[PDB]
Formats: C-alpha cells, structure tokens, sequence
C-alpha cells in the first residue's frame, strides 16, 4: 500500500499521485451514494466519497471490504468546516476481497 | 451535495 | 447541561465503578497487534487521559463514530490503581450519543484534572 | 448447514485467527473479582471446550444472551498455545445470531474433537 | 441481605415457604405489558420470573426497578411444556429502592 | 399459551 | 492465567 | 500491561 499517501493528500492535496488502497468498509447513504473507509497501511480515513458512474464496482463486488485498488483520477473538495473529502473517479481493483482476505496491518485514523 | 453526504458520521 | 460535571474527581477519588457519566472524547491517540486507544477525556469541568478503550471497541474508533468532541455515555467501565497510586479507567461499554460531527466544538472550558 | 463445519479443527490445527466462525454454544461454565465464562462450543462436526470467555463479553452470558444452544458468529478471536501444546481460543467479539430459545436444541451430532 | 442459594432452591423444589430476598437486575416489558424480570440472590441469577398483572403499578411507578431490593411474600412456580419452571410473583415488597442500592451486588452467575 | 408466550423469547 | 484455568476439566 | 502503557505521556 501506498503509506503515506492519506496525509499527503489531507495535507497537500496532491491529485497527481496514483495511490494503492485497501478498502475496509463501505456504507451506502440513502438511488446510493457510497461513502468508503479506506487505508494506506498507515492511516484511515473515512472521507471518501465514490463517483456515481463508479457504484457498479460496488454493487457487483469488485470493490468491497478488504480488496486493493488504485486510485487513478480524484479530486479534493474541502468542506466549509475545512474538512477534505476525496472524490473517487477512476480506479482499478487490484486484488480482491476475497484475495487478500483480512485487513493489512493495524492502521490507525488519520489524527492530524 | 457534498455537504449534505459529509453532515453524517461514517456509521450512524 | 449535556456532561457528568464532576465524575472525573468522583472516579479517581472514590474508584466506584457504579456510574454512567457523559462524557465527551477531546483527543484520541493510538499506542502501537492491534492499536490500543487512549482517550483524553472530558466532564465538562475537567479533562484526563488516564482512558483506554477495551479493544472490542476499537471500531468505533476505526470506523470514525468514537472521535474528537463526540458527546459518548459510558455504560461499563473498570478502575485499575496503578503501584504510583494512579487511577486509569477501562472503557468497557460506551455509546455515542452525538456525533463529532453534530457537536462541532469541546464543551466548555475544562482545565486537566490537578488534585 | 448453520454452523461453520471444521472450523473447530482449523483453529486448533492451524491457528489462524482470519475467519469468523458461526458456532453453536453447547455449556457456559464459570470459574469464579468477576467470573470468567468457559465454554463448550460446536461447530456441528466437533465439540471443544478450550474456549474462554473475553471479560467485556460476560454481560451477554449475565443477560442470558450467551447461553447453551444459542447460535453465534465469531467477529474476532485470539489463540493461545500452552506449554504442554493444547491450543485455548479466548473470544474477544461476537454476536449473536440466533437465541437459545430460537434454536431450541443440539444441532447436529458433533462428537468432541480428538487430534 | 439476599437469600444467597434461593433461586437454586425453588427451581429444585419449589418450596413457597421460602420468603426470598432478591435483587431485581432488569425488568422488560412483553407487549397491557406483561412485565418479565432478571432476578439474583446474589448467588445466581434467572429471567424466568413474571410479575402478576396486579403489580403492574410497583413497575410503572419506578418502585420495582433495575438494582432495587425486594422480598417475595407470596409466589408460585408453574412448569412450561419443554419443562422450564417459571416463578410468578404474586405479592413482594420493595425492600431498598434503587437508588438507595446503587449497584449490582456481588457476582451472581446464571443459574445452569 | 398464556405463560408460554411471556417465555417463548429469550429475556433480550 | 490460563495455564492455571486449563490444569481443570471443563466439569470439574 | 497498563503500567507498561501509562508509563508514556499522552502526546508521547
């Protein structure tokens, strides 16, 4: 996994990195919108938000709880609190769930 | 809409 | 009129275990095999750090629920009386009652726990 | 078909802690400071009673949620092997899914585990 | 000052005689409610205990609640079809409200 | 019934 | 601890 | 294990 990568971008907001990801989980907002739990191997972090035209991904299983992906377009909005969400465009799933089979590592939230 | 899908905890 | 005022003292002074204060989480750090989390905690009149969370509940901190400012009632907890004669609380059972989101801000003007 | 065949023999053989077992739960014994629970769980091929019970779980035992014949998911576990080599799983999170009054019986014909 | 071994007793024999000092844990409602209890001699504890439609008000005003103390004057044990004894409380006095108590007291054990 | 339904569930 | 657990049957 | 833990302060 690209460690690291969730405070870079957190704190730089650096769109021209193509970071490898674990999803942990993800939870519907409710036609859905899909919101993931993603880890560098380092941090977590819940805001990330998945592109409508990406939901097949999800619903056909590609990308579920503990595959590896890519990430290879997103952006950064901040909010008006001044918190970052990520918006996921493109990405590929490497390995699946199924693959890879359990968390990897013991990531912690991102805290700064 | 990204304010609105952000308002909520990741979990409840 | 939303936190336990006072049952910081009243947990490390009298070490009874027969209370559910409201409590709200300041700060989370993990010590790194899973993380273990220690919370700074506040009661609206006082903060402290001597918190651990009990592993089972490490989701709510991983999955976001348990976090800075969140408002939280704990349900369970455990007293341990450290050699040097400090009191560290066990967080059991806890439920968020409000999110960190919905909360926004520490209540109040707590000072750190000094007696 | 409930219960998660062979798990009982996966633990104890290769002690990966990567599954979340579906279990049945066949005595709950307590050695008595709180007690701590001991259990003899089935997973429809074998029964084993090297299993104890994680503290922050005893309020499901207390409650009755935890009791004999009720159906359970292992969330997370952790194993442990003794000198003399027999292997003890502690149960750090689960839930239950169907009540000992739902399930009514055994299921199944598990004979104890015995490799 | 709870009837430490009671439970055990009148599951075993069902003695009446025994006036038992219990401590009331938890108290749910089965939908007038039919108001079951999680009973402890401070030995063990048990959820087969109903409280008899006419004391319905000592649990709606508060004064058989979680905690509180009470002795049982009068009961009688009924034998369900699957052969599970069940206690009905007839007439009991609240000994120590709930308050006064504060606490679960000692550490009973599920009577097995 | 009667009895038998109050107990037919567990306690929680 | 569990060394001292384990050294008794689960009945007994 | 708690003596071991509290043994550092809460920003380390």
């Amino acid at each position: 996994l690209s460690e690291g990568a969730i405070a870079a971008i957190m704190q730089k907001g650096d769109t021209n990195i193509k970071p490898i990801l674990q999803v942990i989980n993800i939870r519907p907002i409710t036609p859905p919108r899909y919101r993931l739990l993603m880890s560098d191997g380092l941090n977590t972090l819940s805001s990330f938000m998945l592109a409508t035209q990406l939901n097949p991904l999800v619903e056909e299983e590609q990308l579920s709880s503990n595959c590896v992906c890519q990430i290879h377009r997103f952006i950064v909005n901040t909010l008006k609190d001044g918190r970052r969400v990520v918006i996921l465009m493109e990405l590929e799933v490497l390995k699946s769930a199924e693959a890879v089979g359990v968390k990897i590592g013991n990531p912690v939230p991102y805290n700064e | 809409e990204l304010e609105l899908l952000m308002e909520k905890s990741f979990w409840e």
